[PDB]
RNA sequence: AAUGGCUGAAAGCCUCUCAAGCCAGAAUUUCGUCUAGAUGAAUACUUUGUCUUUUUCUUGUUACUUUAGUACAAUUGAAAAUUAUAUACGUUGUAUUUAUUAUCUCGUGUAUUACUCUAUCAAAAGGGUAGUGAAUACUGAGUUAACAAAAUUUAAAGCAUAA
RNA sequence: UGUCGGCUCUUCCUAUCCAUUUCAAGCAGAAUUGAAAAAAGGUAUGAUUGUUCACCAUUUAAUAGGGAACGUGAGCUGGGU
RNA sequence: AUAAACAUACUUUGAAUCGGCCAAGUCUGGUAAGCAGGACUGGCGAUGCGGGAUGAACCGAACGUCGAGAUAAAGUGCCAAAAAGAAACAUAACGAGUACCACAAAAGGUAUUCAUUCAUAUUGACAAUUAUCGAAUGAAUGAGUCCUGAAAAUGGAUGGCAUUAUAAUUUCUUAACUGAUACUCGACCGUU
């Protein structure tokens, strides 16, 4: 078939390396990535240690025309763009359109805030990190490096977390009073007929 | 091999590339830094250069040697007629800066600022704004308008209001105006739209903008010169005169 | 109407790491996350079906298809080998390929 | 080497009540409340109570636990738990701290603002300039005597680094300094009660 | 304070390998990384061997009087004399362990049924809500 | 890591036959054991291969892999330095068990290969005789621990998904 | 940054930290400011309202003209935060593509919906109210299928008029 | 592959001469000496010599050391070779 | 002992060639050299193929046109076909990362891990305040890792992206896997 579905990934809580290796493999499949909060990635290194990378890396610029130097982006989201572009076959129309497959967007915009989101095990800071090694937000890194939309994202999420959990309060409420009108009509007398079938392989 | 003696570059890299603009009116790039404590007030004027004198004036500053009965200084004379308000818009702060979100316009638009919206007005129909006009009372039109105030007290953080001239006040031979967006420091949001209203067809004056023994910022376009060589556009030594092929060229 | 097949991706061919062999193409079909469960899958019919816009006058059909057979696991990984009636083209990577049922030994 | 547990417990006096959520520990006592974090993610705060004398009896204690980990993290329990314990005696007996002003030829005035918040420095080595010297919330300067003032707080790193940065401020420059023994030096570190 | 430790008694729930969902009874520790589990093979099946704790997950019971150590023939006793097996299948992993062999027996015709019955009444159960 | 029991004789002018050298060598499979034996003869002995005869070669097996014992390995291995001996103590419930702790622990702590390590003996110690700082944590009766950041198990390869849906949490345990 | 300090373990003491956590400190870095600048946004007028190609007129663009072909409103997709996570449980064990009982008719009202449409207040909302339709549950019954067919996703020619 | 030097011009290295921030002294002050961060900004005018080099007379906060086909001849000059 | 009948022994006529270069569990002159010259062998020259990113010589293996299968060197986070599990000393650093190979030394550290030797170890050692304070304390040496030592000229090179209880390093377990024009089987073309 087609598969016009869009993979959301949240990368809160994620590698920005790890996250990167699996989605530039299946952006080779056929699999429309998009990746929100891209500013909440995690990187192996304090502040001090990232900044001197960043540091090496703005040095390398064309000596004779800068203009044609290597361009370094400082916004999260084209980091991993930058990052993600890196793991793509480069120079052939293969790689360049399983690149037109995938976006960040610093937080979280409004047809991809309300999509269901996805996770990468391999990616978890949780599984391949030792609790004490200090790492850097992509967002924090950002800003030390010249980032300036790094409050109005802080400001929008703020007001994304404040819509989705009054939502999440009434969607709470609607559901209690279905699983508890559920509970009424499979102990009803009528639809034993139903029930006992469901409970012969443990559904009910 | 290293240079035998040091000198500084000739020029300066802050402006390169050296490209010439392309309209007269030079857009600011900035306004100063909003403050909310303030009463709301406009940020900028406009004006045209009419030319230069010089001014005897008495010192007033304390332990310095300048002399009692008055120093030289020159002065440029920037005439600054009445600018008229029509219609104001506001910006929101997006992951990818400003971003305007409405533009509110007033009932009435002179002539002059009729004329930037065309290249030809002597083969125009002349019929901007003509829409505008003839439904601006209509209460589908008037709800819409109440609608667009709404909206910028909501989900905007920048008011400016688009203010022109009046050619037909200075020797000029052009007849089509000059906008400029000024931006309205002051207050929160919802008086700064109350203050941006307000102001619709409007004239304000140089004075309501700016004071007495003020120090401002002056933004314009240089004198064109055309194709230059090396001396003049960034002042290189010349060559000596026994140079084969031309003297003012580096080497 | 119904499903009654199972989406496999077009990889790409058996390969070396400068070389290319078009005869075999891999296919990673949906839930097989290992090569214990493609025993299932063993001798299946695949087809590569894709769409082609013909003119109104020609008698072509607009919905063509290739067909083929996957012959054995290639990795841990559960991804296989098919073999077709013609090689794919390599404009179809990271296409959907249809896994039937059939031949059946259920 | 790693140890397989290390364990470290604060007591909690009588007038101290100490509530935690998720390595916050929040501490109210007579003289007022005090909170911190520590973000340390291989520590385990939690209350209890537990013997901690050879024949005294049971008392309520805040254990803090660090199961296997190196000598690096292993360091840590101790650290945390002398934080907690200087929060209780912050809660129950503020510290002070004494600082005495030293000068050759010059003397310096100390110029304590109404609300004690802030102080001004003056004269210092015959210098025009006024330094200033802001207090963190919570501290509180005052002139004890001639030529000696004292800070008064609950939390001691914010009244140990006021009183530093009023020393550093008044450092001598391109001088040998054990000549020109000049500034105002912490006389002692006390507690209020 | 931590609920679940790995000590000795501990009973353990084996999550890979030929004895997957088998419960097991720790017997002994030989350090932070292995342990021998003897769930008990006259009952559960799992033989006396060393795994390592990645394979295992905890559960809230632990058999009491289990020294290190101990044999076959008295761990026995003392694992139906705390009756885990009774206990287990009342937890929500012991519902989950049989939940999963109830629907790996079912046909294509047991899953037409289900489908159909269950939309039903999921159906129902939301109009029944004002 | 296998256990051999091996045999064998000397039959020449130098050695009269009727004594036999055995040994009990930790090898990969019964053709090292062999040649682990024959150097063994040669570097003390003088005895060669074309001068001797091998009688038996038998695996040994353990006894109870089922209980849980301290080991004590004896060995000797060679640095940039000079030749040190070393005495390392693991735990284990086989011989051979525990030989390949050894092995895989020199290799990593002190960077040395199996072809720098002889191993001179194995033998139980006691519960009190260990002396690892760490090893002796463990050989107490009343040891307990959390295991904390668990990392949620898979049954098998069959679930092991790339991209999952919702969201990922430790355990702990 | 170098450096000087605070609290503080390891190592009961000491220690600025080859520890966690902080402060002060450069002709420094980054915001702010200046210059060039890509994808863009708002407003004004001209249009159009399911869609494309080949032609064709013009300095050029858009609308526009002719012959066809093509679809016709109605179940898609959101807790947040932490992970040494308040206590309890560990809820085990297959992400998207890809979770509907063949078509049509007959039927009764009620109820429901991140459903469609209309009106209205609002609104850079999976908004409120009122009404209508659709689908589903209560919940049926009845007709038909055998061979054949079950497909758009776009082709081909123009310059009257207006901006 | 036009082979010295100078003139003109840009960029790069730091093993820093000055300015900025620090530590040490057999650092009382002044003037100095040893060292750390830091290469973003500066680092001259002339008599003699084709000279690079050198040596003198001044001025300066300082008058630091080097690379770029021993930078640079369809850029010059042709003093040397 | 082993091998050898398209074996063995040749005879006649003649071509081209005698500038060589490389590697090394080798040597001589030299401070040394991608320097000069030798002994034995294998190569390049005359030679493509798979691997080492790229390379005359390194590693595997030498080539008629093809189909399928096991393999070699070597690899298995993405570019890139192919892996999952186990233990450790590393990693707060442009540290580590595919031999030849494209660099680093002496020396120092109350940094860290392990081992050996010695002394104090209790009814009471060390630190702090004879008593309390109640379990390890101190010293020497060796072996790994880490840090300093460590400065050059266009901007740049574990190949790049990236990793950090690794996707690094050292060693393992699993009848795991990937892959050459070499090997096996089969079809055809030619020489003998």
């Amino acid at each position: 078939s087609t598969n016009n579905k869009v993979t959301v990934i949240d990368c809160h809580g994620h590698v920005l390396g790890r996250v990167a290796s699996v989605v530039a493999k299946h952006l080779l499949l056929g699999q429309k990535f998009v990746l929100v909060r891209c500013e909440d990635l995690q990187v192996c290194g304090t502040l001090k240690m990232r900044l001197v990378q960043w540091e090496l890396y703005q040095r390398k610029r064309v000596n004779t025309n800068p203009t044609r130097g290597a361009f370094h982006h400082r916004s999260p989201a084209d980091m991993v763009r930058k990052a993600v572009r890196g793991m793509l076959p480069k120079n052939n129309y293969r790689g360049k359109l399983a690149l037109k497959n995938l976006k960040c967007f610093e937080g979280c915009p409004a047809p991809y805030d309300k999509m269901k989101k996805s996770s990468i095990p391999e990616a978890a800071a949780i599984y391949s990190f030792n609790p004490t090694r200090k790492r850097t937000l992509l967002g924090e890194l950002g800003t030390a490096v010249g980032w300036k939309y790094a409050d109005v994202v802080a400001k929008n999420e703020a007001e994304r977390k404040e819509r989705a959990a009054k939502w999440y309060a009434a969607k709470q409420l609607k559901q209690k009073a279905v699983a508890e009108a559920k509970e009424k009509i499979l102990a009803d007398e009528k639809y034993k007929a139903k029930v006992a079938i469901l409970k012969k392989f443990g559904y009910a | 091999s290293h240079r035998k003696f040091e000198a500084p570059r000739h020029g300066s890299l802050a402006f390169h590339p050296r490209k010439r603009v392309h309209k007269v009116r030079a857009t600011v790039s900035a306004f100063p830094k909003d403050n909310a404590a303030e009463k709301p007030h406009l940020t900028g004027f406009l004006g045209f250069k009419a030319g230069m004198t010089h001014v005897i004036r008495e010192v007033k500053r304390t332990n310095t040697k300048l002399p009692k009965d008055g120093v030289l200084e020159p002065v440029t004379i920037i005439e600054t007629p009445p600018m008229v308000v029509a219609g104001f818009v506001g910006y929101k702060k997006t992951t990818t800066g400003l971003k305007p979100i409405t533009a509110v316009f007033a009932e009435h638009i002179a002539d002059e600022f009729k004329r930037r919206y065309t290249k030809k007005w002597y083969k125009n129909t002349k019929n901007q704004f003509a829409v505008h006009t003839e439904k601006y009372n209509d209460v589908k039109a008037k709800s819409k308008r109440e609608r667009q105030i709404r909206l910028i007290k909501n989900r905007c953080d920048v008011v400016r209001v688009i203010a022109h001239t009046q050619m037909a006040l200075v020797p000029l031979k052009q007849k089509k105006a000059e906008v400029m967006e000024i931006q309205i420091n002051g207050g929160s949001i919802a008086e700064k739209v109350d203050f941006a209203v307000s102001l619709l067809e409007k004239q304000i004056s140089v004075n309501s903008v700016f004071g007495t023994d003020e120090c401002i910022d002056v933004c314009s376009v240089t004198k064109g010169h055309g194709y230059n060589g090396v001396i003049k556009r960034f002042g290189v030594r010349h060559l000596p005169r026994k140079t084969h092929r031309g003297l003012r060229k580096v080497a | 109407k119904c499903r009654l097949h199972v989406n496999a991706v077009f990889m790409g061919f058996q390969r070396a790491q400068r070389n290319q062999y078009p005869n075999v193409a891999l296919l990673q079909i949906s839930g097989v996350n290992t090569k214990e469960d493609t025993p299932f899958y063993i001798g299946k019919r695949v087809a590569y079906v894709y769409k082609v816009n013909v003119k109104k006058g020609s008698n072509k059909p607009a919905i063509r298809a290739i067909f083929g057979k996957i012959v054995a696991p290639h990795g841990n990984h559960g991804v296989v080998k098919a073999r077709f009636l013609h090689n794919l083209p390599p404009k179809a990577m990271g296409q959907n390929l249809k896994v039937f049922l059939y031949p059946s030994n259920i | 080497p790693r140890l397989l547990k290390k364990t470290e417990h604060v007591v909690i006096p009588e007038g101290v009540n100490i509530e935690i959520n998720r390595k916050n520990i929040k501490v109210t006592g007579p003289r007022g409340s005090l909170t911190r974090e520590f973000q340390h993610p291989k520590v385990d705060i939690y209350a209890s109570k537990l013997v901690v004398k050879k024949e005294g009896p049971k008392e309520n204690v805040v254990v803090i636990d660090m199961w296997y980990g190196n000598r690096r993290d292993s360091a840590v329990v101790r650290t945390i738990a002398s934080h907690i314990k200087n929060m209780i005696t912050g809660v129950t007996k503020g510290y002070q701290y004494k600082m005495r002003v030293v000068y050759a030829h010059f003397p310096v005035t100390l110029v304590i603002a109404d609300d004690g918040k802030s102080i001004q420095v003056q004269n210092f080595l015959g210098e025009k300039r006024t330094r200033h010297i802001e207090m963190y919330d919570g501290v509180v300067v005052k002139k004890l005597g001639k030529d000696e003032i004292c800070l008064e707080g609950n939390d001691v790193e914010k009244v140990s680094q006021s009183a530093a940065n009023i020393h550093a401020a008044n450092l001598v420059r391109n001088k040998d300094i054990r000549q020109f023994l000049d500034g105002v030096y912490v006389s002692e570190k006390c507690l209020i009660e | 304070v931590f609920s679940r430790f790995v000590e000795v008694g501990r009973v353990v729930l084996m999550k890979t390998g030929p004895f997957a969902s088998k419960l097991a009874v720790i017997v002994e520790i030989l350090d932070h990384n292995r342990v021998l589990v003897d769930g008990p093979q006259a009952i559960t099946g799992v033989p006396r061997q060393v795994v390592n704790l990645n394979t295992i997950s905890l559960t809230s019971f632990v058999v009491n009087k289990v020294t290190r150590g101990m044999t076959h023939k008295k761990l026995c006793l003392r694992f139906t004399q705390d009756a885990i097996i009774k206990r287990f299948n009342k937890t929500a992993t012991g519902k989950a362990i049989e939940k999963r062999i109830l629907r790996e027996k079912m046909t294509d015709f047991d899953k037409f049924q289900v489908s159909i019955i269950n939309r039903k009444i999921n159906a129902a159960a939301k109009i029944a809500v004002s | 890591m296998k256990e051999y029991y091996i045999t064998a004789r000397c039959t020449d002018k130098a050695h009269n036959p009727n004594e036999i050298f055995r040994s009990r060598v930790f090898a990969p499979n019964y053709v090292v054991a062999k040649s682990k034996f024959w150097m063994m003869l040669k570097k003390q002995h003088k005895v060669k291969k074309i001068n001797a005869e091998l009688l038996q070669c038998q695996p040994i097996f353990e006894k109870n892999p089922t209980v849980v014992k301290n080991y004590q390995i004896f060995l000797r291995y060679v640095s940039a330095g000079g030749i040190h001996n070393i005495t390392k103590q693991y735990r284990d419930v086989t011989r051979v068990g525990a030989v390949r702790q050894m092995y895989n622990d020199l290799a990593s702590q002190y960077r040395t290969r199996q072809d720098k390590i002889q191993l001179i003996s194995i033998t139980t110690v006691g519960d009190k005789a260990v002396k690892n700082p760490v090893l002796h944590q463990f050989v107490g009766h009343h040891v307990k621990f959390p295991m904390v950041h668990c990392k949620p198990v898979i049954a098998s390869k069959r679930f092991n998904l790339p991209i999952k849906a919702g969201k990922l949490t430790t355990k702990l345990c």
